[PDB]
């Protein structure tokens, strides 16, 4: 069973785009209420069990190709629309608890509400990997889910982000490091679950000890993307990712040894096996210290080990052939240092699906548009 | 599905079996 | 197999026993010649491979009952033999190499032949006991014949050294804190061979690890006893004297480990086990800084080692069972120190086979006594 | 032979079973 922390979901308030004296004609004053009606569903199907990605899907991009009239000029002339600061926007954010943050920017918007979204795929995705009937088209499922949620995250980041013109605030979601630790969160959950297939379908254990190996760093990079944060609202997060960190070197000890124990090298397969083992009640440990670290979202429980299967297995065979030259119980001959590992995957690396908003309604005129007449 | 190196991959980018 | 160290036996100066003036008469013509042939016949048999316990036995009661004409008087009505000191006897010495010792007492070469007997026994004993085979009978053999000569050395020591005039240097066969070590070493070696017995007989391992901590304890008090002599010639006596306590040690700390995990304790039980395989590495240490050690005997070799078999098992069973609560190749909740051993054998401890020397010769007569004229 | 608790004992001291 897959296990995925999750912080909770941004809120907001109410927008019934309603500009009075502004909007003229049939036009201007129906594309408010397209506004409010498509904004206004896009905020149900995030609470919503029966919602998929093809329903979200829908849903966003309606109200982001209208939203879009609010930020992109229509002409090439211009760099961008009126209405930009038109309208007050109010969120919360992931980390943050009750207190919202507002901004009469079209953009702080579009960047809230495209984090929604993204962090809306990767709760349909761990609902889903959750599951132990879990099937393999499921599974893609779950894997897909996460790339998307990635690469919005990225398109956040790097294409919208620069363009707030209030100064980025720490601990918000809007600011780039928390960002760019949601973006590398969800190439390691993607990971994770093609780590799972991996040790299922019996692969090499070169190819699952670079891939867990690979994951763990994942894990690490994003703990470290997340230091500069105050302890208060980023310290079990962050405890989970340390968490995820060691699970994984874990993994990587443990498959690693497995393919030393091939290379009829004993002492260190013994000390390959040995780490994994160390790292593991290490993870233990941290999952007790994560379990008792207050914070957003709700915590979570591995269980569900297939660990010690494999490293039972793998302890077994390793004395059997090693008593020799190394056991049986008190051991030499064996390095002190813990077998150095740089494993380079050539397999499972998951990258972000590059994502784009919609281009601007077509329902976006120079004429629907004047109909705004601001004064 | 082919990697740079011409083997074939599955979904996940695993190989296939 | 069974590996004993053996310091040589004792050479001693030929004696004809011809005393031309002061032997007067057919009588004492003729109980000069069978002294001087007894012991040559006795002589010859030390160094004879085809002698048997039942040869030297018949050998030493000819010769030492002849002999203790020269020692006891006859009817009474005296105190010794005015024989004592009539003939000068010469022995070289067990680690004195070819300086010999000399006294004109006849108690000295009572003593120093005695002496050589029980060491052909020790040797008698492990020529057979370093054969492969070995049949039950033949153990029996070995286990006897070390309790004869530890039966030997002790009466030796006690009802004759405080006869001599002259006391024993140090460093020679006749003087007590040698002795003792001697006597100490054979019964010590005896138990080895009842261990090997219970061993292979499977009996309880908490009688077998009260005996191999037992027989420990022996090397341990020869080796205190050797202590307060020159180096120069004890060094290489003493350093097998040491690894035999360390192989001893070690194989009660497997035999204890056993105990600890039959009553459950699996931390203790897996640190008795680490105890008993650190110990034996390092007597496979003091066994080559024994072979390059340079003294008074031959150099011996193990080989053949039981114990790790006994090891591999015990070590098996532990870890199916301690594992998952101690862990699996990284071991958990050890304790810190190794238990102390203080354990008591109620089985296998050897008492020596008490010894005393032959009646004085029938063939000793007041009137053959006379025969002998002193002027 | 027994020992001095009356155990049957072996010609080198063990317990007879």
């Amino acid at each position: 069973t897959h296990w995925f922390h999750r912080n909770p979901l941004k809120a907001t308030a109410p927008v019934s785009f309603n500009y009075y004296g502004v909007v003229t004609g049939p036009s201007a004053s129906k594309i408010c209420n397209d506004l409010r009606s498509s904004r206004a569903r896009l905020l149900e199907l995030f609470t919503d069990l029966s919602c998929n990605p093809e329903m979200m899907k829908n849903a966003a991009d309606s109200y982001f190709s209208l939203l879009q009239g609010f930020i992109n000029s229509l002409d090439e002339s211009t760099q961008e629309s009126k209405l930009r600061y038109i309208q007050n926007f109010k969120w919360t954010d992931t980390l943050q608890g009750q207190v919202p943050s507002a901004q009469q920017d079209a953009v702080f918007e579009l960047i809230s509400m495209g984090f929604n979204v993204a962090l809306w795929y990767t709760k349909y995705a761990s609902r889903l990997a959750g599951k132990e009937n879990i099937t393999e088209d499921e599974a893609k499922e779950v894997h897909r889910s996460l790339k998307i949620a990635a690469g919005i995250f990225k398109h956040l980041k790097e294409s919208h982000l620069p363009k707030l013109i209030t100064p980025a605030e720490k601990g918000r979601d809007l600011e780039s490091r928390l960002i760019e630790a949601y973006v590398i969160q969800c190439q390691a959950e993607a990971q994770e679950v093609t780590i799972a297939r991996a040790i299922e379908l019996k692969h090499a254990p070169g190819l699952i000890a670079a891939l867990a190996y690979e994951t763990a760093n994942f894990y690490q990079k994003a703990d470290h993307t997340l230091s500069s944060l105050e302890p208060a609202y980023s310290a079990k997060w962050r405890k989970y990712l340390h968490l995820k960190m060691c699970f994984y070197t874990a993994y990587a000890y443990c498959y690693h040894g497995e393919t030393l124990l091939a290379s009829d090298k004993c002492g260190e397969a013994i000390r390959s096996l040995q780490e994994a083992e160390k790292l593991y009640a290490k993870a233990e440990a941290l999952c007790k210290e994560y379990g008792e670290t207050k914070g957003p979202g709700p915590t979570v429980k591995p269980s569900g080990h297939l660990f010690f299967r494999k490293l039972g297995n793998l302890v077994k065979n390793t004395l059997e052939k090693c008593q020799r030259e190394n056991g049986f119980i008190y051991f030499q001959k064996i390095p002190t240092e813990a077998p150095q590992l740089e494993l380079k995957a050539n397999y499972g690396l998951v990258e972000p699906i590059p994502f784009e908003f919609p281009p601007t309604s077509v329902q976006w005129t120079p004429e629907t548009l004047a109909a705004f007449d601001l004064t | 599905t082919k990697n740079k190196d011409g083997v074939l991959v599955d979904e996940f980018g695993l190989p296939q079996i």
